[PDB]
RNA sequence: AGGGGGACGGUUACCACGGAGUGAUUCAUGACUGGGGUGAAGUCGUAACAAGGUAGCCGUAGGGGAACCUGCGGCUGGAU
RNA sequence: UGGUGGGGUAAAGGCCUACCAAGGCGACGAUCCGUAACUGGUCUGAGAGGAUGAUCAGUCACACUGGAACUGAGACACGGUCCAGACUCCUACGGGAGGCAGCAGUGGGGAAUAUUGGACAAUGGGCGAAAGCCUGAUCCAGCCAUGCCGCGUGUCUUUAAGUUGGGAGGAAGGGCAGUAAGUUAAUACCUUGCUGUUUUGACGUUACCAACAGAAUAAGCACCGGCUAACUUCGUGCCAGCAGCCGCGGUAAUACGAAGGGUGCAAGCGUUAAUCGGAAUUACUGGGCGUAAAGCGCGCGUAGGUGGUUCAGCAAGUUGGAUGUGAAAUCCCCGGGCUCAACCUGGGAACUGCAUCCAAAACUACUGAGCUAGAGUACGGUAGAGGGUGGUGGAAUUUCCUGGAAGGAACACCAGUGGCGAAGGCGACCACCUGGACUGAUACUGACACUGAGGUGCGAAAGCGUGGGGAGCAAACAGGAUUAGAUACCCUGGUAGUCCACGCCGUAAACGAUGUCGACUAGCCGUUGGGAUCCUUGAGAUCUUAGUGGCGCAGCUAACGCGAUAAGUCGACCGCCUGGGGAGUACGGCCGCAAGGUUAAAACUCAAAUGAAUUGACGGGGGCCCGCACA
RNA sequence: GAGAAGGUGCGCCGGCUAGGGUGAAGGAUUUACUCCGUAAGCUCUGGCUGGUCGAAGAUACCAGGCCGCUGCGACUGUUU
């Protein structure tokens, strides 16, 4: 730890892995729906939460949570990709976005359009 | 081993600031004597005194203000393994330019302020604040 | 006449690509396996935390469905 | 890798060559392996830095892929040739051709990126006596909120936009036909530079000025449980859901879906992603290690890092000035301009840098003579479970048998917060061959120094070697009693083992969970070895040291607590740590007969695991006490 | 394992060159069933360089085929 020890060795600082696999250093990937399924969520909570299997064009096997309260993504779709962990989803990193290319969007959701796909 | 002259004089009067003596005594060299000289004439200590016998010795006289006494920590800066050979342009004003920063150079082992005036940089030796 | 000197020749070294034999070193995949993580926890259980109902723990051999026991040297992170 | 003879390049040179020799490179990281144009700079930053190379400019590199020369001043040539390969294309089957990483553009990949534009009018170039001729470089246009600025959607103005009328600046010159000049042998004449006039040439065709009709043509987004002072209800009910961290939803919901209002800042608002930051969370500035993660188990010591002491010298590091630069750009200030801001430049500032040069000598290295403190030895004297070899023992206990005979093993007391060894470690008695420190001084050495990656030995016991022994116990077990069960503690029994010789493993709760070394800062009480002081009979005080302990201030510490044997103040160096799991585990290397050991990862996954301490509770925790709780 | 696998050279004629063994024209004396070493002669094995002929140079006879998974038996051996 001593200088003369930092010129026989440095310190080296230490990378951090980043939280998505897949995403590399882009800020959407495209997708294929391999599975669409149910999940529960972590023990001092419950529900029922839908989430989806993609195949992205990178070739990789995640989950990604669909984010809407309804939805027709009817088992190949062309669904898009961001991060973000959801919380109570043990495992999974991923959201599909709404409104992208076949992802519908939510009925009304009258505030947060920008969020949940709805036009005007 | 003792590996560095003068931070050993300079840590063994900072331990003996805090304890009740006053004439500390060690077996001393020219290098430690040339330091000594200085802070005498910054108001801080007095009569260095050279023991001038064969293995010769220091015997400075350290005095007291009443109760904490008159410095509070020698600082060593250029140890002997990082030893901050220093410019002038760079100068540390210790504490607001209340430390005096004795720095060696040729003309002289010597405080920051004729080491500006007169301009000559090198060894940073120790706070003497 | 021809000579000098050139040109196409002849073949000599050099070498890219290709060939062959045998190895290395990497990447993907592989029936089938072995642990790991997170879950939800059905189960034999009670293994640790009190002197946790046989004090724990560590090394190591050795042995046994398991969360586990003896020995030899070892430590109190052991208390009345 | 050198040496010479030659050969060769525009030019030095194993560049090419023959022969001579055995050199060269590398622990300051060679070679191999993965990765990537580099830089001025850029982005976050207090800075140090860290990340980073899109427009812009310098250098490099490439032109389907590979080899190769040719021509030329210049190439191993992007719209050259040759050869080979891959691919593609026209064929009338004779023979042919092509290379968009040039500007458009097309597939195709992708989250994602533009027009088969106008003209050489400006700036260049390329040829030309000149005229000019070409240029997808350029000047400049469509397309895209992609930034960066300004600006507009009204508080009865008309800006933008649109209609109309106006209106610079981008043009330097060219043609010409005089006019003067100076090379002229002859300003005869050409050719040229000058002068004044005339003729003409703008891709974007306008910016920009001034009229006109009238508010006609303009706002959206996200949130509102907290620490963001934006903060009713209605629907829904552990459903449906939201969310960055807590969390929210399980029936009056400020946390989730609307409405109803506000608020953030606006033609943008938000969230996905990446960078730095706060992050002292790799700590040079500026952190750690007794118990949270972290001291190898400790030595000998190689490179190395650093090095007591004095004079003198050197001027490598150090210090000042000098000069060339550190390109321009970017940035930083002062400005100038677009009506203002971007943007644009002018001026400097900046560029902590680099070598050269002279000047300096306090300190460091180096050089030389030294100095005795550090360190070592010549001289005894004890202390000492140092350690090993061989023997001699004793009681039990054990095994026999008529109290003796027989052999294994650890040696009650002496035993000690004692010694000894770097460490691991080590006690009956006895010799025998051998260690290092202490101390009493007396002699001499002249820093010979400590530390030390690698490197090298040496390290408790279960082991398993390769041979023997044999008591007790006992790993391995059989039952006995016990429980749902013993596979357990208890009960009856015993081989491996400890022992020996050589050899291997190199493991640890190797622990004082504290690396080695030196220096210094109040003490006090036992205790170990010397020695000297001491009225001295020691029943012993004091002092002096080198160990081993207690308690305590100063001191530090998160606290427990350390406290001259530091966990303080420091100094040199070394080993080690970067959240908990995965994991001291896989894979590869090394060692082992095997069991395995040593070096040692990420993928994933969790927002916490951990440290000391405090209150409460609990305890088959102790200790007192109370009550018919016990008769 | 291993002669793993696979490869190269190979005739004859010259040119140049490095030795080894034997030997003695005569000299040392132990004047002889002996040492030193002449020399040639004879004989054995190289190294570098050309040249040359044919389809072919271990030209005939002679003279291993090899490799990858496996079962069983360890191995040499013995047997109807």
């Amino acid at each position: 730890a001593t200088i003369n020890q930092l010129v026989r060795k440095p310190r080296k600082r230490m990378v951090d892995k980043s939280d998505v696999p897949a995403l590399q250093n882009c800020p959407q990937r495209r997708g294929v729906c391999t599975r669409v399924y149910t999940t529960t969520p972590k023990k001092p909570n419950s529900a029922l939460r839908k989430v989806c299997r993609v195949r992205l064009t990178n070739g990789f096997e995640v989950s990604s949570y669909i984010g809407g309260e309804g939805h027709n993504l009817q088992e190949h779709s062309v669904v898009l990709i961001r991060g973000g962990r959801v919380k109570d989803l043990p495992g999974v990193r991923y959201h599909t976005v709404r409104g992208s290319l076949d992802t519908s969007g939510v009925k009304d959701r009258k505030q947060g359009r920008s969020k949940y796909g709805a036009k005007r | 081993s003792m590996q560095d002259p003068l931070a050993d004089m300079l840590t063994r009067i900072r331990n003996a600031q805090m304890a009740e003596k006053t004439v500390v005594s060690m077996p001393s060299s020219k290098l430690k004597a040339a330091v000594a000289k200085v802070l005498k004439d910054e108001g801080y200590i007095a009569d260095f005194q050279i023991s001038s016998e064969v293995k010769p010795q220091l015997s400075i006289e350290l005095k007291y203000f009443e109760g904490k006494p008159v410095i509070e920590e020698v600082k060593r800066i250029s140890r002997p393994g990082l030893r901050q050979y220093k410019s002038v342009e760079q100068l540390p004003a210790v504490r607001g330019g209340l430390g005096v920063s004795i720095v060696s150079t040729n003309k002289g082992v010597m405080t920051d302020r004729a080491a500006r005036a007169a301009g000559v940089g090198g060894e940073v030796l120790c706070t003497v604040f």
